[PDB]
């Protein structure tokens, strides 16, 4: 229900929320969430 | 229709993505009952008994359009058999004479008959695609305009790239009153204007797609309904100008009615002169299978032999200039002392020469060039003539040879690719046929029964004919889902043997 | 059995049963089924060369009559494409053996109003019949060893 | 040669994860899994 209200927040800034995987100090695999630019994303996505 | 479905197997496995797998397959099995209604309207079973015979032959002959190709492709044949007993002549049978040479006398009556049925069976050709490939080809673009309308806000909230020609040319059909003449979504326009007529006004999404609220509102509180007797006037102003005008720019802008049209003024033309008709002996590449897959082969890599010829005229004009500046003396193709004939007298001669002369030789433009043994530069010009020998005759032809029989492999591996999938996972869940062999012929059951293509688009059929006051629950579900194109009810990755495995077993 | 019979008519019908070393020698046959492998593609292949051969055929019966003379003494010509049949029989036989094509053989057209035409002739002669089409069938019989 | 190792680059692409190296069929258990997976999971431009 919480995700439905927010949805358009999330929606807004899908985009922008990078998550990656690494192998963390706990020894589990993690989750790690960061935001990424809109100007690098601009960047990697242009064609060369 | 077995050879659509393969063609369309063939292009999922080898050009199409996992994403769009589901879209491509909802589109195939659109296309597919379209063309059933097709097949069952044409097949087989004074105004009034006029129409009915009009009908009729044009069922006829949208049914032999094939045997039509195929009789056309035969008189091609005879008529070029025919021609093949011309001759040339100064007096009748300065100015030369062409005529047949027959002893029996009756090849010139036959060749005419011939021609005319030539020319009559284009015609009817020309006339069986209309009534019986066009209307698909309409289909299509209907459907996918109304798509892009409804998912995309084509025109809506976004435009045409100004340089698609397809978009463009589809804008003169919106406001239509027939726009959805072939695609069966009637409902496309409301659908659209309720979509989109809050952010964008529900007058201006009137407007683009030509329908007026207040008249539906007026004829839905009230109805009236004046029906003129049938008649000419009648049907003339019935004719909707705009959307025949864009239907006939999409006709004749599609490739095998151009290529049909080409068959005709070609047919034409050789009744101004009977040789003409020999360029209908081209069709074979179209007609016959085998044919038309050898030169697929070819065909394949068209763009990279195309550029392949490119650089041996780059590769043969840079070999012209270090012929015109140091080797003109060897250039001389005349025997006689008198009258020289130099080719290397300038550029533009000796490019020519090259290109024509060198890249046919054998062994290069040393084999026509004149010998240089004895001379200050021999060892120049022998290194000039063995490397020409070998970059353009050896290295070049070699690389045309080589794309052809790569592109033999190419498509046999292509080929063998989509047979591999097909027999090693299920088109539809993706799961491997190793887990379905766990049963007796577990694959062959679950691929004939359990997730069969066939029964997928049998479904979509029946869902579409069913009225919807009429459908079940799932039907329903399926129904609402379709109608959203979220193709989320397709099984992924589970099976019904996979969800009671347990009680199954 | 009726091949070494005629042997005893001319003894030189026993020729033909040199050509039992297709069926007998193994690695004989695995070579042939290479080649046949393909033949049908190989068959249309060449009837789609005899085709375009035709077509070569009737542009130089139509416009490049005058290059067809193949006779050297001047009172008496000899003429190719003065008839159809003639010149169909003169391209398919001597201009697809030519190592550079029918311009290997026909007159040189230096300096002739129609010289560029009749370059471009002979070019895409050269380059359809003797380098494609025989490279598809060379690709054919590769393709089928692959 | 050349048109073989672009058929190699491409089968290895489609069938494991370029990360983690877990094959297609784990991930589809799920509906797109594989697809989720290298699109959000174990995203290259995301490690980026
Ligand atoms: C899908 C592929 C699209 C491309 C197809 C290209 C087709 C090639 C041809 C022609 C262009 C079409 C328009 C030409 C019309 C010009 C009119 C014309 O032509 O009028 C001049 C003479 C007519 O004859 P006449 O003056 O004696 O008068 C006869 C009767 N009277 C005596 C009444 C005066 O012209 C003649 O004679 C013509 C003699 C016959 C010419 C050869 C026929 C063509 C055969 C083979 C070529 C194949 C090329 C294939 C293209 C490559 C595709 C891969
Ligand atoms: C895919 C590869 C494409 C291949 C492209 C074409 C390859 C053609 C190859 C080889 C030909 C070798 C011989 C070249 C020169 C021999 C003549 C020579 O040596 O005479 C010495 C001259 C004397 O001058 P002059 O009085 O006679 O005329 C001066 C002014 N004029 C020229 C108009 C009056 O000295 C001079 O001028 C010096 C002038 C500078 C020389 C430039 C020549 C550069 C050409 C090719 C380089 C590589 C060739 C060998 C490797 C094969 C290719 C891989
Ligand atoms: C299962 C696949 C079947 C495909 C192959 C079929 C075989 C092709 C050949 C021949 C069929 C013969 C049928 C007609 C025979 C009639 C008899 C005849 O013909 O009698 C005329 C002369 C005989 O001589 P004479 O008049 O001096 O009488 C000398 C005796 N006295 C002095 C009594 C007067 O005939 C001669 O001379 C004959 C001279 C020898 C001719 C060459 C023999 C064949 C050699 C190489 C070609 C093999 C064919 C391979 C092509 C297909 C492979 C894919
Ligand atoms: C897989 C592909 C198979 C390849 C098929 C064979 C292609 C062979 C190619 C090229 C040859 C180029 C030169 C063709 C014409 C040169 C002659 C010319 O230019 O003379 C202009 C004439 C002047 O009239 P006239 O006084 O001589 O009367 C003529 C009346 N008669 C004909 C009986 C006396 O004008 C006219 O007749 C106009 C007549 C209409 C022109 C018909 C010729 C079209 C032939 C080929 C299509 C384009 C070839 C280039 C593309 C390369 C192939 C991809
Ligand atoms: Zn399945
Ligand atoms: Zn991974």
């Amino acid at each position: 229900n919480f995700l439905e209200l927010a949805e358009s927040i999330l929606e807004y800034f899908r985009p922008y929320l990078g998550r990656i995987e690494i192998m963390g100090a706990s020894r589990r695999i993690e989750r790690i969430y960061f935001e990424i630019s809109e100007t690098n994303r601009a960047q990697w996505e242009m064609p060369q | 229709v077995k050879e659509s479905k393969r063609q369309f197997i063939f292009d999922v496995v080898n050009e199409g993505g996992e994403s769009e797998k589901m879209e491509m397959f909802v589109s195939f099995c659109e296309d597919t009952i379209f063309e059933m209604q097709i097949a069952a309207q044409i097949s087989e079973p004074f105004w009034g008994e006029l129409e009915v015979q009009r009908v009729k032959f044009l069922n006829y002959l949208s049914r032999n359009f094939y045997t039509l190709r195929f009789l056309a492709l035969f008189l091609a044949f005879a008529i070029n058999f025919i021609l093949l007993f011309y001759k040339v002549s100064d007096s009748p049978p300065n100015m030369v004479y062409y005529f047949l040479e027959e002893s029996t006398g009756y090849m010139e009556p036959a060749l005419r008959c011939l021609s005319l049925l030539h020319t009559l069976v284009a015609f009817l050709c020309i006339i069986g695609y209309n009534c019986l490939k066009v209307p698909l080809v309409i289909f299509k673009r209907e459907k996918e305009l109304a798509r892009k309308l409804e998912f995309d806000g084509l025109y809506i909230t976004e435009q045409p790239e100004d340089d698609d020609v397809k978009g463009q040319w589809d804008r003169l059909v919106l406001n239509t009153p027939s726009f959805p003449s072939n695609y069966w979504d009637k409902f496309v326009k409301r659908k659209v204007l309720d979509k989109h007529g809050d952010i964008f006004g529900r007058e201006r999404i009137a407007e683009l797609l030509g329908m007026d609220l207040a008249s539906l509102e007026i004829t839905a509180h009230n109805e009236r309904k004046p029906d003129p007797p049938p008649g000419l006037l009648t049907w003339i102003m019935s004719i909707d100008v705009k959307y025949q005008i864009w239907k006939f720019g999409v006709i004749f802008t599609d490739n095998s009615f151009l290529y049909l049209g080409w068959y005709m003024v070609m047919s034409l033309l050789g009744h101004y002169n009977n040789f003409f008709f020999a360029a209908h002996l081209l069709d074979i590449a179209m007609g016959v299978k085998t044919l038309r897959t050898i030169l697929s082969s070819v065909t394949h890599n068209g763009k990279q032999l195309v550029m392949t010829v490119g650089l041996l005229a780059v590769v043969v004009y840079l070999y012209t200039v270090v012929a015109f500046n140091f080797f003109r003396k060897f250039y001389n193709k005349s025997e006689d002392e008198d009258e020289p004939d130099m080719k290397c007298d300038d550029m533009m001669t000796c490019y020519l020469f090259h290109m024509y002369v060198g890249v046919r030789a054998g062994g290069g433009i040393g084999d026509e060039i004149e010998d240089p043994a004895g001379d200050e530069y021999e060892l120049y010009r022998v290194v000039f003539d063995i490397t020409f020998f070998f970059f353009v005759i050896v290295i070049l032809l070699a690389i045309i040879q080589g794309l052809i029989i790569d592109a033999f492999g190419e498509l046999r591996d292509q080929q063998e690719q989509v047979k591999e999938d097909m027999e090693t996972k299920c088109f539809i869940c993706g799961i491997g046929s190793d887990y379905f062999d766990t049963t007796p012929h577990g694959f062959e059951t679950h691929t004939l029964e359990e997730h069969n293509l066939a029964n997928y688009m049998f479904f979509l059929m029946y869902l579409i004919n069913k009225d919807e006051t009429e459908h079940t629950g799932q039907e329903s579900y399926v129904w609402k889902m379709y109608q959203e194109r979220c193709w989320d009810f397709f099984p992924a990755g589970d099976c019904f043997r996979k969800q009671y495995e347990d009680q199954l077993s």
